[PDB]
């Protein structure tokens, strides 16, 4: 190196070029994958991460762990990106994608070191991934009769399998049934915003409940609220977007008078406007009144005098769920409160839930929404419970959209590895080594399951390989029995699209990482 | 190792002379520290007694700006002289950073400082004006730049006219 | 920090194993680019402007500043290989690092390190046995061509590789010159008795092999002759200066008349010693000690060459070659001071030769024994230093070939054959040691891979073809002659290296395998590291 | 006797931070070295076997791609000569859309050979004159090297085959699928009128399902939600309003002056009645989808919900204009009900989610419309950005084909033929310009050399084979990528073709940049000072 009188790029620019760059990229990907290695399978653990502010997060989800990591390596960020991709499109398998991509890169690292051209490796990954995706599609088990009970069992088993890796795995049956019941009530779009999730401190996990309606926390009651009755046996609910308070008619409104009689008339007119709104609400027959905008103390006392329930500053999502459950409409004007815009729930009640007051709208027969009330001993406990419930809900939604399943526990991975190896025996040989490396990398999942469970991965992998060779496409790792078993008969079921997306994303990430030969880092701005 | 309730008692009242002398010296350093801290960190991130008692004095209704310099400083000094000739009501002045003893970062990367004081508070803390003003712009450019923010204020006698309260009385 | 309460950092489990493997890989990759004929030399700067252009692995690893102790372990491994063999210094480091990397990869699969170590030991033993039984060529059926080819193979990748046709001949002649037998009749070749002198100037072709000995010394005085046509060499181990009385003796004068006589005798003692030495007819006087002006004048008047401050090893070699006797003192068993002609070494001619503005002593054609010396000429000092290092490597290789009369095919043929044989053999030994031996066989393939990748060629295809050839040789008894098929990096195709004249001493491969296996075993034992903070 | 004083004159009057490079060795050679360095940095990304580069800009945003223009844009080039060559590359990108790396490589080779010519004895004037003569000769030759023409642009298979080569350098593994997508998207646009608008192609990046799930949509897709409770319309009659969906207000100052209790009690009721009347008048025209460019009032939203009207709020004016073009509506400036002509029509408007992103889709069932959208899927943001760059290259290639339908063989065949014929021409030319002409011809070898180097084969064998074949008479023969050894094949049969106009503009711009760099003799650089942007 010699000092040019005028340098080409900006001073401080760092450039890494050649095989060492790609080897370093593979090593960085391995380092990132190691951070979520132990959070796989029913014997997986949790990670605690403390941010700069001192707040701590505890999660078994791979995508959350990767996001909370401040990854700055350009090649390593692809793993976080594909984890986020798997979370967004599917919601489960955010650890499998990273493990598979890192295993692909580790398997092809020795061939990269030998000087093999990366285009060949990319082509081999594309071919192997296409073959594996086709195999998954054409061996996935589906039932073409769509009975309600069989679909219920399939969804419950899928939710149980998705949930049997978190701290709620002990109550996985209860939560799986709750998830299936919650999902079935969504009408056609299965919006996540239509499934409320409320976290209340104090209580066992078994105390968590799913309400066939809506529920939200009490919102800053004014004076005179305690005099209102707190239970109705057939209430009519007025869903409103109205500020019921004494206030200026408009921000720019100005009143100009020159007579004390006009002054008194103006005061009485403001009072009459408020009382006219209140009377219009009351004469509609409604007994429970909810509003986005604040409800003043005067209106609260007025409703108390009429044996009515009022609640102001209700959040937008809560009112949307209440409208979808009771079956009304959010009215910004109270001039036409017809009977067809009023909600109707069987029972409304305010109850004490773990040191907090919640309003319950139960008994809705045609409700298209639901609310989860999760109990726990700590904030992070509740957050991890919510994450697990979200994973289960996403899995159940995908299974509803497409009910094709493959036995889990690495059975599908081992079958794909066997098929890809057998294909690799019948090609000239340059691509054969790469396809065999891909097939061997497909074995990371059962090996990681055995390692996390504390088994001897070598013997279990040998038994699985022999079993798959001699027949049986649904044989995977049996964690409880220290051995292998038919996972399909053990109801270890996951949707086929989960593995399809995992393989596709891992292959794309590996191809992108390998394709790069040189990196440039411009100086800090 | 006991007697945590020391109750120094007569001590502080018997040695109050040295304590008050040290307190006075520390407070004297404290006004300087408070004055200098208004520039560093507050705007840098985004004799000294003469400066202190010059800032403390004079009317709050007159805008007074000071310049921090080290030995294009000459061009900005010339522009400042031109503005002083154009704005006699203002009291333009400059002072070295080493006299104030500011931080090393201010000395190394904040040599051009346009500090404006109005009634003891900083209404303008233009620091390192090289980028947004230039290196060789004239006095009119600086005047326009400062007047765009509404900070600077909006015949000639022979030489002088000024010199009991009995002005003139012809009453018998 | 914690319950252990030790003032130092600690690493446990896979972390320390990964650190050790990374250090080994770093050391391997430092010198991996300098292996094989298509390898390239390296340029080292010693922080004060000193430049050391070199290709030897031992020199590279010794000159570097190494902090991680596994990296050190590899460095002294290379140094040990250099001291005990003289060749294969880069190969042993590369093999050891690859062995460690694959052993750690096995360990990460929950394979216990004891099984990996046992498999490595068994694989090394079987590889040594297979090499000694199947992959050796006896040099008694070749003669001098085997020595020439071994020297040329050693010289490949060095700054004298292209000039091998001449350098190998010079090295073979020099080694054969210093050959002598000892007790029990075994002929041993004392390399490092061939003095190597570096002097820039003319091209490499003008490097000359002296049929005698070359001294990096000049005559003491300008008056004495600089050429003797019949040398009578007398080697002395004592200085010839004015005689100074010992520490325990003092001269106390009470009669003034004795001082002049004492002062005269003080130099007459040395004068008498020099006259005794010269009376026997000696023409060349070499001494390890200094010589002052009066003794130089005496030698000049006698018309005899005198050299002072001669190195002790050079003096010993001259005495052995010319038949002279080292005399640390002039004192016989009769209590007198005498010098006999029986201690006079004889040489055909001694010349004060001039080499590139400097002068040196050439002792040509010593009798009663034949000695050799090499003077290397190059563009500058760095080139001469690299020439000397490569020359020493070639001399060591020729020594090994002449001592042990067995050679092995070069160009990675031995590595490929060993990989095939060990991969086949691993299936009949244990359960996890099977995997250990398979990993050993795979790790042995790094040498041909590095040789191929250094030539910017398709390493995968070349190694696959080599493995196919060796497998066909092993499984087919009638095709047993394919064991010699190695790598031809000039054309990038397999080639019969035994026919092509690419040979290496068997001891090189055997010692490399043993040392690499032991180093890998030593490193693999570590599962925890305590790094105490320095007291300062 | 220990210091060298500055020479009297200009050296002493120079500013403290300024630099002055004058003469051949101090200025021209340094500029040529800088340009060669830039070409070296960008060279490895050339051709289908080119490699992506992860470039992190000063804002710490990761760019991974092999597009030369993008790489040069993200790099912080400082040397003025390299800056000029980068400007030439950007000009080529703006004018045509592909060939930027060709421009950079050709300029670097030309400047290297110009430095060689200066070293052997030729002056700058002779080199410049020879380069200009050879550039004119190449421009004259190029029309004779056209192998075939598009001859049809309304077809799908023909357009896909034509566009495959352009998007073969980028995304080498899967180019047929992207070619088909871009061909369909471009055929939907480009009606019987010969004008084709590049901006009419819209790319929407939805993350999650891999790039193999990408598809083309005849309409618009916006990544947002609907204000109202209506989320699907089957016979949409979009009415577009640029004004906010709220009651119009004065411009100076609106003060509600109340002087009696009756006005105070009736003001809000009258305002609500007026808003309801306006919304009902809008809905009575049959319009069932309303798109606004401003905010949506609560009362207006309530009355839209009451009359079953879908509300979509577009924030950017560009999106509003594009939606108006797609649907066929007019952006009304007031809340008046639209006339029949200003009323837009769409086959279907609905709310849907792709992956985890809620989008509003304006879908046309017909295979027509002014604007077509390409929905790009993927597992990474950077991958989708690279696919979008490839789509932009393909669309620019289609636009160039619309402008000029002539094509020339690819794979360096055109470059080899140009080099051979320019070398033949330079032999007949006497004088000192023959050396410059021959060097200009030899500079065309940098393209096949770069292709051979990237593909992993020896470049010299490929060059010798190409010269032998072109001397035989085959002018449509280039190097074969799908070969482990140096080999050649006919490009016309393989369909590896690049646009004639792109080659012409690239050669012209590269030659202009090279000669302009050569013309500089002295450099007077000021103090860098500041100027972050
Ligand atoms: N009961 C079980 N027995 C064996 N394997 C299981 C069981 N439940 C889950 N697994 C496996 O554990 C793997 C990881 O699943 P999980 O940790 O729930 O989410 P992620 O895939 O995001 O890590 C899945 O691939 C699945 O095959
Ligand atoms: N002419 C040749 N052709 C093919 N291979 C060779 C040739 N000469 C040496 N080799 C091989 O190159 C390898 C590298 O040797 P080298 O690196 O020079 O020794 P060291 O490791 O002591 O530096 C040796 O193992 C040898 O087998
Ligand atoms: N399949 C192919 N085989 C051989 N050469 C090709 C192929 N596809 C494209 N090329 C060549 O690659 C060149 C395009 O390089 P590219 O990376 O697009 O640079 P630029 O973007 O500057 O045009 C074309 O000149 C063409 O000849
Ligand atoms: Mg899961
Ligand atoms: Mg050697
Ligand atoms: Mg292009």
């Amino acid at each position: 190196m010699m000092p040019t009188p005028v340098i080409l790029l900006k001073e401080g620019t760092d450039s890494s070029q050649g095989i060492p760059q790609l080897v370093s990229n593979i090593s960085a990907c391995q380092v990132i994958a190691e951070a979520v290695r132990t959070t796989l399978g029913p014997r997986g653990m949790d990670k605690l991460i403390v941010d700069g502010r001192g707040k701590a997060t505890i999660s078994n989800d791979g995508a959350t762990i990767l996001k909370l990591l401040d990854v700055v390596h350009p090649a390593a960020k692809t793993l976080v990106d594909i984890a986020k991709s798997q979370d967004a499109e599917v919601g489960d398998g955010t650890t499998s994608v990273t493990l598979l991509a890192a295993e692909f890169l580790k398997q092809v690292k020795p061939y990269v070191e030998e000087g093999l051209h990366p285009q060949i490796i990319i082509r081999a990954f594309r071919t192997a991934t296409q073959l594996a995706v086709n195999k998954i599609k054409e061996i996935a088990v589906t039932v073409k009769k769509a009975d309600k009970v069989e679909q219920r069992k399939l969804l419950e088993k899928c939710a149980m399998t998705a949930l049997s890796s978190k701290l709620i795995s002990q109550q996985k049956a209860f939560f799986a049934k709750m998830v299936v019941d919650a999902v079935m009530m969504l009408d056609d779009l299965l919006q996540l915003k239509m499934i409320g999730i409320k976290k209340v401190q104090g209580g066992a996990l078994e105390d968590s409940q799913l309400v066939a309606g809506v529920a939200f926390k009490k919102t800053f009651s004014y004076a005179g609220f305690e005099m209102q009755p707190k239970k109705y046996h057939n209430p009519k609910i007025a869903l409103l977007n109205v500020e019921l308070e004494l206030k200026a008619e408009k921000d720019n409104a100005e009143i100009r008078v020159h007579t004390v009689e006009d002054y008194q008339a103006i005061v009485d007119a403001e009072w009459n406007i408020l009382y006219d709104k209140l009377e219009k609400i009351h004469h509609s027959g409604a007994k429970v009144v909810l509003s986005k905008l604040p409800i003043g103390d005067v209106a609260t006392q007025y409703f108390a005098d009429r044996d009515m329930f009022c609640a102001g500053r209700v959040p937008e999502e809560d009112l949307k769920r209440t409208m979808m459950a009771c079956g009304g409409s959010i009215q910004t004007s109270v001039n036409a409160l017809s009977a067809d815009v009023l909600g109707r729930c069987q029972v409304f009640e305010e109850t004490q839930i773990g040191g907090e007051r919640y309003n319950f709208f139960t008994g809705c027969p045609k409700a298209k929404t639901c609310t989860f009330i999760l109990r726990g001993g700590a904030e992070q406990f509740m957050e991890e419970t919510e994450r697990s419930l979200h994973d289960a809900i996403m899995i159940v939604r995908r299974a509803i959209k497409n009910d094709s399943v493959v036995a889990g526990g690495g059975a599908i991975e081992m079958e794909l590895s066997k098929y890809l190896r057998d294909y690799s025996r019948t090609i000239p040989g340059k691509q054969q080594l790469l396809i065999g490396a891909y097939a061997k990398a497909l074995e990371i999942i059962p090996r990681q399951l055995c390692d996390n469970a504390g088994f001897d991965a070598t013997n279990i992998l040998n038994k699985l390989r022999a079993r798959h060779a001699q027949g049986g496409t649904w044989y995977g790792v049996d964690i409880n029995n220290e051995d292998i078993a038919d996972n399909f008969e053990a109801f270890v079921w996951e949707p086929a699209m989960v593995r399809i997306n995992a393989l596709t994303a891992a292959s794309e990430a590996a191809c992108l990482i390998v394709s790069v030969d040189e990196t440039i880092k411009n100086p800090r701005s | 190792l006991a007697g945590e309730g020391i109750s120094v008692n007569t001590g502080p009242k018997g040695v109050i002379n040295d304590w008050r002398r040290f307190k006075q010296l520390e407070t004297e350093q404290r006004e300087e520290q408070c004055r200098e801290m208004e520039r560093l960190i507050k705007k840098l991130s985004m004799s000294g007694e003469g400066f202190l008692d010059m800032i403390d004095k004079e009317q709050k209704s007159i805008v007074i700006m000071v310049h921090i310099y080290e030995d294009g400083t000459e061009a900005m000094n010339g522009c400042m002289i031109c503005l002083a000739a154009e704005y006699p009501a203002v009291k333009f002045c400059k002072v070295k950073s080493s006299v104030i003893g500011a931080s090393s970062q201010f000395t190394r990367n904040a040599l051009p400082a346009l500090l404006i004081y109005k009634g003891g508070e900083l209404i303008g803390n233009f620091v390192r004006v090289t980028d947004q003003l230039g290196d060789d712009f004239f006095a009119v450019d600086l005047e326009a730049f400062l007047q765009e923010f509404g900070l600077l204020p909006e015949v000639l006698t022979s030489v002088r006219n000024s010199a009991s309260e009995d002005s003139d009385l012809e009453i018998d | 920090e914690g319950p252990l309460s030790v003032f130092g950092d600690r690493s446990t489990g896979e972390t320390i194993r990964s650190q050790n493997v990374m250090a080994a890989a770093s050391i391997a990759n430092i010198v991996k680019s300098s292996l094989g004929p298509v390898g390239l030399d390296k340029m080292l700067v010693d922080d004060i402007g000193d430049v050391t252009i070199t290709n030897d692995g031992a020199t590279i690893l010794k000159l570097l500043e190494v902090e991680h102790p596994a990296a050190k372990v590899l460095c002294e491994l290379a140094d040990l290989q250099d001291k005990e063999v003289g060749d294969g210094t880069t190969s042993v480091v590369i093999i050891a690092a690859e062995l460690l990397k694959n052993a750690d990869e096995l360990v990460k699969q929950k394979i216990h390190p004891t099984s990996v170590i046992s498999g490595y030991r068994l694989a090394c033993k079987e590889a040594v046995r297979y090499i000694n039984e199947n992959l050796i060529v006896n040099t008694d059926e070749l003669g001098r061509d085997c020595l020439i080819n071994a020297a040329k193979t050693s010289m490949s990748s060095k700054i004298i590789g292209i000039n091998g046709d001449f350098f190998a001949n010079m090295v073979v002649d020099a080694v054969l010159a210093i050959k002598y037998t000892d007790i029990r009749g075994q002929p041993r070749y004392p390399v490092n008795s061939v003095n190597i002198l570096k002097a820039h100037g003319r091209s490499q072709m003008e490097s000359m092999l002296i049929s005698g000995y070359a001294l990096n010394c000049v005559v003491g005085s300008q008056g004495m002759p600089k050429r003797i046509v019949n040398a009578k060499i007398a080697c002395l181990d004592f200085s010839l200066q004015k005689t100074k009385m010992k520490l325990g003796v003092q001269v106390v004068i009470t009669d003034p008349e004795k001082l002049d006589q004492i002062r005269q005798r003080e130099s007459d003692i040395t004068k008498e010693r020099i006259q005794k030495i010269l009376a026997t007819g000696a023409n060349v006087i070499l001494t390890t000690g200094g010589i002052d002006d009066m003794c130089l004048k005496y030698f000049v008047e006698a018309g005899a060459m005198a050299v002072r401050r001669v190195l002790k090893r050079d003096l010993k070699r001259i005495a052995k070659a010319s038949g002279a006797t080292i005399l640390s003192t002039l004192a016989n068993l009769e209590g007198e001071e005498t010098f006999e002609a029986a201690m006079l070494g004889q040489a055909e001619e001694v010349v004060q030769e001039r080499i590139c503005d400097d002068e040196l002593i050439l002792i040509k054609n010593t009798k009663a024994r034949t000695s050799a010396s090499i003077i290397l000429r190059g563009a500058n000092d760095f080139m001469c230093d690299e020439m000397e290092r490569s020359l020493h490597d070639a001399l060591c290789v020729v020594k090994r070939v002449l001592e042990s009369k067995s050679v092995v095919p070069g160009g990675g043929a031995v590595e490929a054959a060993l990989s095939i044989y060990l991969e086949n053999y691993a299936t009949s030994m244990g359960s996890r040691e099977q995997l250990a031996i398979a990993e050993f066989a795979r790790s042995l393939l790094v040498i041909p891979n590095t040789l191929a990748v250094n030539a910017a060629q398709d390493s995968t295809d070349l190694v696959a073809k080599l493995r196919a050839f060796h497998n066909e040789a092993q499984v087919n008894p009638e095709r047993k002659n394919l064991k010699w098929i190695g790598l031809d990096l000039s054309n990038g195709k397999p080639r019969d290296n035994k026919q092509a004249g690419v040979f290496e001493p068997t001891i090189v491969k055997v010692k490399s395998l043993k040392f690499a296996t032991e180093a890998a075993i030593t490193i693999l034992r570590i599962d925890d590291l305590i790094k105490l903070h320095p007291e300062s | 006797a220990l210091h060298v004083p500055k020479a009297p004159g200009f050296a002493q009057m120079l500013k403290e931070g300024a630099k002055h490079f004058s003469g051949l060795e101090e200025a021209v050679y340094r500029n040529i070295q800088a340009c060669k360095e830039l070409a070296q940095t960008t060279r490895t990304a050339y051709g289908p076997n080119g490699m992506n580069k992860m470039v992190i800009n000063h804002l710490e945003k990761l760019f991974v791609t092999n597009d030369a223009a993008t790489i040069l844009r993200e790099l912080e080039v400082q040397h003025p000569a390299a800056k000029m060559i980068v400007m030439a590359s950007h000009m080529q990108e703006q004018e045509v859309g592909d060939g930027t790396n060709f421009v950079l490589v050709f300029a670097g080779a030309l400047l290297e050979l110009a430095e060689e010519l200066l070293r052997i004895g030729l002056s700058v004037s002779e080199v410049i004159e020879g380069y200009e003569i050879a550039c004119r000769k190449a421009h004259e030759i190029l029309p004779n090297l056209v192998c075939c023409s598009a001859k049809n642009l309304r077809d799908i298979d023909e357009v896909s085959s034509l566009l495959r080569t352009s998007i073969m350098s980028k995304q080498y593994g899967n180019e047929v699928f992207l070619a088909k997508l871009i061909a369909q998207a471009c055929v939907s646009i480009f009606p019987d009128s010969g004008h084709f608008n590049v901006d009419n192609i819209r790319v929407c990046k939805i993350l999650g399902s891999g790039i193999s799930s990408s598809s083309v949509l005849h309409g618009m897709v916006f990544k947002k939600e609907t204000e109202g409770d209506v989320t699907s319309v089957k016979d949409a009659k979009i009415a577009v309003y640029s004004c906010p969906f709220d009651g119009m207000i004065t411009e100076t100052k609106g003060t509600v002056l109340i002087k009696t209790a009756e006005e105070l009690m009736n003001f809000s009721k009258g305002e609500e009645n007026l808003m309801d009347a306006q919304v009902k008048a809008i809905a009575d025209t049959g319009a069932n989808v309303v798109v606004t460019g401003g905010k949506v009032a609560d009362m207006a939203l309530h009355y839209a919900n009451k009359y079953n009207i879908m509300l979509v709020r577009l924030n950017s004016k560009w999106d509003l204009r594009r939606l108006c073009k797609t649907v066929g509506a007019t952006a009304l400036p007031r809340l008046t009900p639209p006339v029949l002509e200003e009323m837009g029509h769409c086959d279907s408007v609905y709310l849907s989610e792709v992956g985890d992103t809620q989008v509003v889709v304006f879908k046309h069932e017909k295979e027509d419309g002014a604007i077509s959208t390409i929905v790009l899927r993927g597992s990474t943001d950077n991958l989708m950005d690279d696919i979008e760059r490839a789509v932009d290259d393909g669309v620019n290639t289609f636009k160039v084909l619309t402008r000029d339908k002539r094509l020339v063989p690819g794979g360096g065949a055109t470059e080899i033929e140009l080099a051979k014929q320019i070398t033949s021409y330079g032999e007949t030319c006497p004088g000192l310009e023959q050396y410059a002409i021959k060097k200009f011809a030899e500079a065309f070898e940098a393209i096949p050399r770069a292709l051979a180097e990237n593909s992993g084969v020896k470049a010299n064998e490929v060059i010798s084979k190409l010269y032998a074949v072109h001397q035989e008479g085959n002018k449509n023969v280039g190097l074969d990528i799908e070969a482990e050894v140096p080999a050649v094949k006919d490009m016309l049969e393989a369909g590896i073709l690049d646009t004639y106009l792109g080659k012409y503009w690239a050669i012209k711009l590269a030659t202009n940049a090279a000669v302009t760099v050569l013309r500089v003799d002295q450099i007077i650089m000021a103090k860098p000072a500041g100027g972050p942007k």
